[PDB]
């Protein structure tokens, strides 16, 4: 009878035909909206401290090393 | 009902082992003396006043 | 087997609408007068005491005398 | 346009002088304050 | 109908209200009790922005925040006594 | 096992439990669905564009740009 | 960058469960264990930009509750403490989520085990990234959700529901006292934030005004949140869970109970380093509790003759262990501990898994024998985390067992002596009950069933590569982290942990060891493996069954049954609860009582008055 | 020009449409209900556009005369909080639309009547600042609802349920409109601008507090009087059992709020611990109580009489966040309750058996209702990250604030509630499946899943960003807190 009930996560051995294309859709899915998240986040992570030595995270950033001051918060 | 009579022996030798590590009063058995620091025990890092 | 509603069995009916009407077996006996004079009247009393304490004691940490209330 | 200009525009009329609003509530307050004493003394007739 | 700024309502004080009679013109009563709360979320932000001081000031020096910061502990400290309605010590306002 | 397609032609069980219909035709819409989903858009917009359209005016912004500009007054 | 190490497995935990119709039982498996090994990659390139390139990383998302100087915000707080469990978090997770699609290639709803271990992943993530104890407490809450979730897996089994439950509230009635110190902590400070609170910790110093009596203020904060930690940490006041716990699957139990929830008491003392410290009244019993749970777990675990179930009190004896060293200002073995820990308890988990699964899904050692000779890898395996466990000196786990050890003896506190003693009593005990593992099974002549050995098939290559990691981990890290946090002064915390210049023994604690007390727990070791070879292999005609008159079958039941509490607790408080709530608050004081007002009560009233006065 | 006039206008134009349809048109009456209905909500939700959240003074205002010499009249307007609540109403009655919506052939015209009257009646109520007239409207709604509870009713035994919650509201009613004829011949109006700026008698103010708390200690359920919601809440149709818990509880709290605290400010100063040794006992006993129930619909009233209790000591601890959090917990309360009861009355409508006795292993099938539950369940489960959480966790912390024995008590009901709600979760849709009972059902189709889109949404918006409710608002809680003192 586990054919009649929809199981929206899935039926319990829910073996699609095209699984892997689905796969590679929702693979690609998370990617795509993965960049607003990153992109978005551009804009914030400030870190007054500077580094020792350099990471690699200075081109896409640059909220370090700018507000030393808490005077003017 | 039985149980309770030996829950009251197992935390017993707990608070009884405890009691006995005060029996022997280690604090005074120190082989060194209190650490101390700088500038009053680094009272300007620490608080207090400039 | 066309019935989508339940059975109802016999057994469990009593014991459904039995506990919904209790007022005739609770209206006179000797526990009924111990359980309702030690938790209806007694706790509601202590927890006042305490929390009219718990205000008088921070009334008088900041020196304000306690009111009547 | 965009919508900005289509939204901040209409929310900015529909909310309507808030003071005139304050000053409308200022005066209602007094004249029916004004008004209460007088019902009062209205009651305090005797029957005869 | 409203100017695309902020309100600006009235800061100086309420005339009408008398403490001696509190309740001698209704009309007044309502301007202090609202002056009242609108002086006191003043306080309420500026312990908020004091307390953004003091958080990039222990975000910022690092292992000396006991000695380079007392200045401004002692700044939050006493802003605590009487802002807003939340201890028992109510602000003598 | 990562290889054979898999043995489904169909995920098993039926979306709200509506069968679908012959194929050709549309999903017969029924008579509550239409004003609900225009109501649901509606509200949508309204709360979209109408909530980032309001002013940001409160005791909370007011006070403060007045305690940014009183705070500073210390001498 | 840094919101791709927390989202990540969010969103691919939220696109499985949406859509497991989609993807198929192993599209769900290869897309969520990869998503989660990109978030392990994530927080590795953030460890060598924090950790090495000290510069801490902060940041704000948008205010959570807007209320009148009770700022709550999404940010997180990417700390040099925060990163190092990010390291364990991630890396454990994504080795686990490894381990489970071979285990669960079998079992049907395979795409929601994977939901729910992304969920979990997400929820520590922003526990241990957090900064507000509010918004620390979200992740705290959802923690306790996945694991009742997780060991909710079998909703057929009656046992996983009825332990499930069980857990929820005994962990409900644990974090009460932390859930009463966020309010606690903010009615002296008016904040809730981390940072404006480490800056002044020490100003406060008044008293308060509690239920009886007044007491002190911040010692009481302390206590609540070691309450707190009681909950999320097994300790001797709510322990009832754990033991219980290992009733659903098992990929999930090298997650959920020896290698990271774990991690959640110790580091919510960790991450308020500078609040513990200026509370030294809250420090000793801190310390009691965590003696007193460690000897209660390593004289537990011995009887039990259960896979899972003895291990369970290896986990909880080392949270005693992890707690007293968060008791004594030595937090810095504490953290130590616990990456030692994650390493060679999470591989254990697996072999012990691989062991299971492979023969026949039996998990016992009064029935199942030896079968050693039959696969060397995965038994290898165990055996070096058990060396690891018991810390044979240059490994792992003695960097660390060690050094707290030395630590406990060295300060003469009333708790650091008796702690002391407890800790070098159940050395003994752990030593033991390892050992007796390690020979019940895979030493002794096979007393299992004929057909589950000629079923027989081995560990499978994807479920061992984490095995592989993980002990390639378990023999090189605790050699190469010995130096680099615990050598004298690292500088590499900052502000992450703060130490107060009165209570710090360190130097002391290796330059004035007798040399006759830092070598001793090998010697319990070496007399622990002797009695129980002795006991288990050669010499059991009389020392094994004891079929003596009395008190011998009591002192079996006493351990076995660990010292009844599951049953003088559930009788004595949860039956009276159920008993008084039908026949106390159903019966003297709503229904029934008060109830003479409503039906039968007034409207007979007025059958008799209102019937006379027509005549 | 959005005015509050046009919002109650709309439902008596639907009701009145509807009167005059004949039965036979049953394709009309439910499309013609349901447009009002969705229509009222959206003019309500304008409202919020146009709310202005600066002034401490009320919004836009109606003034209708009501006696010769206009000494009290019909005087309408929001400040800051019945404003939501206005909002709520608006979209709880659609819902209420939609949930009957497959039987309304037997149900007929009368149906939507009731519900479209009762709407602009708590309409009416919510935004009334005239003290007697937000009395008449206040009692009011005992027609609506006693025709809702006795015409359309589940079981035969309704006739014993709609007496109770009918004469228990009636005493606290009159005891009410006692206390505002004193005042009304005291003062001299009614209306609520002037009636907070009249010095009063501390004699007096003990009084007039005690008979304000006989009816609004009934309508919140108390210690002494709270049995009439179980019995009278049980026995009521889904659709209209919905808003007992939804508008019709949240009368007296709000009634606390807007007629209690600023109007005796010296008298609940002098009866805080009164207030908090009820609502913490009641926290405890109640929670108590729900533990040992088998019915289904039992269990989540008493849930809900356990957070109304709890929001009653977050209200009458004056803090400008605890009178916050209270609202911010009725509303997620409004929410989550209502949709408790729609999930427990689908159960219903299929199988009428309402014993969790019957219900079991409900997760091998109609996954998709268990999903729905287990949400709302974690919602009254009171989990962060949920509109609840944030409701209660500002309740404690005005609560501690105040009183620390307090808010132990308070948090020990954030305890329990885990003993109940996840007990009836495992024990209805997660338990093993029995076919000797449940020989056949079905899982829900696409009415049920819109109604619960709406529920799910709210709830998420306002558990994680609940700035947009507290912004709006801080300006009247402020003057709520700070009245008759100065300092
Ligand atoms: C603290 C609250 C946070 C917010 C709450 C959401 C957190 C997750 C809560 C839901 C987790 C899943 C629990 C679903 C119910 C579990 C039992 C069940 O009913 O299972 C269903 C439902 O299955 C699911 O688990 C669906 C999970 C959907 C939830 C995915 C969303 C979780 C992430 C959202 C968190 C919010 C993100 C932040 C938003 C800003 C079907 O499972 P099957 O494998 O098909 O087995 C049924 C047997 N038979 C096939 C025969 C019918
Ligand atoms: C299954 C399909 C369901 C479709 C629903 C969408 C699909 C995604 C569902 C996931 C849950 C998302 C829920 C929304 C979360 C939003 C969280 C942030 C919202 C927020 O606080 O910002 C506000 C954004 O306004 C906005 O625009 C918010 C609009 C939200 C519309 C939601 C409508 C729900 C209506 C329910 C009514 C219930 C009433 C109960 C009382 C304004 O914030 P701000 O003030 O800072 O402005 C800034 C000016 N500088």
């Amino acid at each position: 009878f586990r054919a009649k009930v929809w199981s929206m996560t899935g039926g319990p051995n829910c073996r699609p035909k095209h699984w892997r294309r689905n796969t590679a859709i929702a693979m690609f899915g998370v990617f795509l909206v993965c960049i607003p998240i990153a992109k978005l986040s551009a804009k914030l992570e400030q870190r007054p401290h500077m580094p020792v030595r350099p990471i690699p995270s200075q081109i896409w950033c640059k909220n370090f090393g700018t507000k030393d001051d808490y005077e003017k918060e | 009902y039985e149980a309770l009579a030996w829950l009251s022996g197992g935390l017993g030798f707990f608070v009884g082992l405890g009691l006995l590590a005060v029996l022997n009063d280690k604090a005074s058995k120190v082989p060194f003396t209190p650490r101390v620091y700088p500038y009053d025990n680094l009272r300007v890092e620490l608080g207090g006043e400039p | 087997g066309g019935g989508m509603e339940t059975n109802k069995n016999k057994f469990i009916e009593d014991w459904g609408s039995a506990r919904e009407n209790l007022e005739h077996n609770f209206r006179w006996t000797r526990r009924n007068f111990a359980l309702i004079g030690i938790f209806g009247i007694a706790l509601p009393i202590i927890v006042y005491k305490g929390i009219v304490k718990d205000f008088h004691m921070q009334d008088e940490d900041a020196g304000r005398p306690h009111r009547k209330f | 346009g965009f919508i900005m200009e289509f939204a901040e525009n209409l929310v900015l009329r529909l909310m309507e002088n808030p003071e005139e609003r304050d000053r409308k509530a200022r005066e209602h307050i007094y004249e029916m304050h004004e008004r209460c004493k007088k019902i009062k003394e209205m009651w305090a007739l005797p029957i005869r | 109908g409203r100017k695309k700024g902020l309100p600006e309502f009235e800061e100086s004080a309420p005339d009408g209200f008398d403490p001696e009679n509190p309740y001698k013109d209704p009309v007044a009563m309502v301007e202090m009790r609202e002056h009242i709360v609108r002086e006191k979320w003043i306080q309420i932000e500026k312990a908020k922005i004091l307390r953004e001081k003091v958080k990039w000031c222990y975000r910022v020096e690092g292992v000396n925040h006991y000695q380079k910061c007392r200045h401004l502990v002692q700044q939050y400290l006493d802003s605590t006594r009487g802002v807003g309605w939340g201890k028992d010590h109510r602000p003598i306002s | 096992r990562w290889a054979t397609p898999g043995h489904e032609e169909r995920p098993k069980g039926y979306f709200m439990n509506r069968t679908p219909p012959a194929p050709g035709q549309s999903r017969k819409w029924e008579d509550w669905e239409l004003p609900c989903y225009i109501t649901s858009f509606l509200t949508i917009v309204i709360l979209g564009v109408g909530l980032n359209a309001k002013p940001d005016l409160s005791i909370e912004t007011w006070a403060h740009q007045k305690a940014l500009e009183r705070l500073e007054m210390e001498k | 960058m840094y919101l791709l190490i927390v989202f990540l497995p969010l969103l691919g935990s939220s696109v499985a469960g949406f859509f497991g119709r989609f993807l198929g039982s192993e599209g769900s498996a290869i897309m969520t264990t990869t998503c989660v090994s990109f978030s392990s990659i994530l927080s590795l390139i953030a460890f060598y930009e924090v950790a090495l390139g000290a510069s801490a990383c902060y940041l704000r998302i948008a205010p959570w509750i807007s209320s009148e100087m009770f700022d709550a915000s999404w940010g997180f707080l990417f700390d040099s403490l925060t990163v190092v469990m990010l390291i364990v978090v991630t890396f454990i997770s994504s080795l686990v989520h490894l381990y489970s699609i071979s285990y669960m290639s079998e079992d049907p709803h395979s795409p929601r085990f994977m939901c729910y271990l992304s969920i979990f992943t997400f929820f520590m993530l922003m526990l241990v990234t957090g900064d507000n104890f509010l918004q620390l407490f979200l992740g705290w809450e959802g923690v306790g959700l996945a694991s009742y979730l997780l060991i909710h897996f079998w909703f057929t089994r009656l046992q996983a529901d009825k332990a499930a439950i069980k857990a929820m509230l005994v962990n409900r009635v644990g974090d009460f006292g932390l859930a009463l110190g966020i309010l606690g902590c903010f009615t002296l400070f008016q904040t809730v934030d981390f940072s404006t609170i480490f800056a002044c910790a020490s100003v406060p110093r008044n008293s308060w005004i509690f239920c009886n009596m007044r007491l002190n203020a911040i010692s009481l904060i302390c206590i609540l949140l070691f309450i707190g930690a009681v909950g999320k940490s097994a300790q001797i006041g709510l322990h009832t869970w754990l033991p219980d716990a290992m009733e659903g699957p098992t990929p999930v139990s090298a997650l959920i109970h020896a290698a990271t929830m774990v991690t959640a008491g110790v580091f919510m003392i960790a991450r308020c380093s500078p609040l513990f410290e200026y509370s030294p009244t809250a420090l000793i019993v801190i310390t009691f509790a965590g003696a007193m749970t460690s000897f209660l777990a390593a004289t537990t675990g011995i009887l039990q003759n259960d896979l899972k179930r003895v291990i369970a009190y290896s986990t909880c004896s080392q949270l005693g262990y992890m707690i007293f060293a968060c008791g004594i200002s030595n937090y810095s073995v504490s953290v130590f501990h616990l990456m030692n820990h994650a390493f060679f308890k999470a591989l254990l988990f697996l072999s012990a898994g691989s062991v299971i699964h492979a023969m026949s899904d039996e998990q016992d050692m009064r029935k199942m024998g030896g079968l050693a000779s039959s696969f060397p890898l995965t038994y290898a395996m165990m055996l070096i985390g058990s060396l690891s466990l018991i810390g044979f000196p240059f490994l792992t786990g003695f960097y660390s067992k060690d050094v707290i050890l030395e630590l406990a003896y060295t300060k003469y506190t009333i708790s650091g002596n008796f702690a002391f003693w407890l800790g070098s009593v159940s050395v003994l005990f752990t030593s033991y009950y390892s050992f007796r593992l390690l020979f019940l099974t895979f030493l002794v002549p096979t007393n299992s069933f004929g057909r589950d050995i000629s079923r027989c098939h081995d560990a499978p290559i994807p479920m061992a590569i984490p095995l592989i990691l993980l002990a390639l981990g378990s023999l090189f890290v605790g050699y190469l982290a010995k130096d680099m946090m615990i050598g004298l002064g690292t500088n590499f915390w900052a502000n992450s942990l703060l130490v107060l210049p009165k209570n710090e023994i360190l130097a002391e604690s290796e330059f004035a060891a007798p040399t006759i007390i830092k070598l001793i727990p090998i010697l319990f070791s070496t007399l622990g493996a002797f009695v129980a070879y002795n006991v288990n292999l050669v010499a059991d005609q009389f020392q094994r069954a004891f079929q003596t008159s009395t008190f011998c079958n009591r002192l079996y039941s006493f351990f076995n049954k660990r010292w009844f509490f599951d049953q003088v607790l559930n009788d004595f408080l949860v039956r009276s609860f159920l008993r008084f709530g039908y026949e106390v608050s159903f019966e003297a004081l709503d229904k029934g009582a008060i109830e003479i007002l409503g039906p039968y009560g007034i409207s007979y009233t007025f059958r008799r008055l209102a019937e006379r006065i027509s005549q | 020009y959005f005015n509050l006039s046009g919002l109650i206008l709309c439902p008596v134009l639907g009701s009145i449409i509807l009167l005059f349809i004949p039965n036979s048109r049953i394709r009309l009456i439910r499309l013609i209900g349901l447009c009002a209905s969705l229509i009222t909500f959206l003019y309500s939700l304008v409202l919020w556009i146009q709310f202005d959240s600066s002034t401490a003074k009320f919004q836009f205002v109606e003034s209708l005369r009501w006696l010769p010499y206009e000494n009290i009249n019909f005087y309408l307007g929001i400040d800051g909080i019945s404003l939501f609540f206005v909002i709520l109403t608006t979209f709880l009655i659609p819902i209420c639309i939609l949930v009957g919506w497959s039987g309304m052939r037997s149900y007929g015209k009368e149906y939507i009547i009731a519900f479209l009257i009762c709407e602009f009646l708590m309409i009416a109520v919510f935004c009334m600042l005239d003290l007697l007239l937000f009395y008449v409207f206040f009692e009011s709604v005992l027609i609506p609802m006693f025709i809702i509870i006795g015409v359309w009713g589940s079981r035969q035994r309704k006739i014993k349920a709609a007496y109770q919650f009918f004469l228990y509201t009636l005493l606290g009613s009159l005891f009410m409109l006692l206390a505002i004829l004193l005042i009304l011949f005291q003062t001299g109006t009614t209306d609520l601008q002037i009636l907070l700026t009249t010095e009063f008698s501390e004699r007096r103010q003990i009084f007039l507090w005690i008979a304000f708390f006989a009816s609004f200690a009934v309508k919140v359920p108390m210690v002494p009087v709270h049995i009439w919601l179980p019995e009278a809440h049980v026995e009521a149709p889904t659709a209209g059992s919905v808003i007992l818990a939804g508008i019709l509880l949240k009368f007296g709290t709000y009634g606390f709020l807007r007629f209690s605290i600023p109007m005796f400010p010296e008298a609940t100063l002098c009866f805080t611990p009164f207030i908090y040794t009820l609502s913490a006992i009641a926290i405890i006993y109640t929670s108590l109580t729900t533990l040992r129930q088998i019915d289904l619909k039992k269990i989540i009233a008493y849930s809900s009489v356990a957070h109304m209790n709890l929001v009653t000591i977050g209200m009458f601890s004056l803090n400008i966040q605890g009178i916050g959090g209270s609202i911010l917990l009725m509303l997620s309360h409004g929410l989550v309750s209502s949709a408790l009861f729609l999930c427990v009355g689908v159960l219903y409508d299929r199988h009428k058996t309402r014993l969790v006795r019957y219900y079991g292993g409900l997760v091998s099938t109609m996954p998709n209702f268990s999903t729905i539950f287990f949400f709302f369940t974690l919602a009254n489960m009171s989990l962060p990250g949920t509109s609840s959480f944030i409701g209660e966790f500002l309740i404690l912390v005005g609560a501690f604030q105040r009183n620390s024995l307090v808010a132990t008590l308070a948090a020990l009901g954030m305890i329990l509630g885990a003993a109940y709600s996840l007990w009836l979760y495992n024990r209805v849709v997660s338990g093993n499946l029995k076919p000797d009972f449940l020989h056949k059902f079905s899982d829900l189709n696409g009415r049920e899943v819109f109604i619960f889109i709406p529920f799910l949404v709210g709830l998420v918006w306002m558990g994680v960003y609940p700035k947009v409710f507290l912004d709006c608002m801080h300006t009247s809680v402020s003057n709520l807190v700070q009245h008759g003192k100065f300092h």
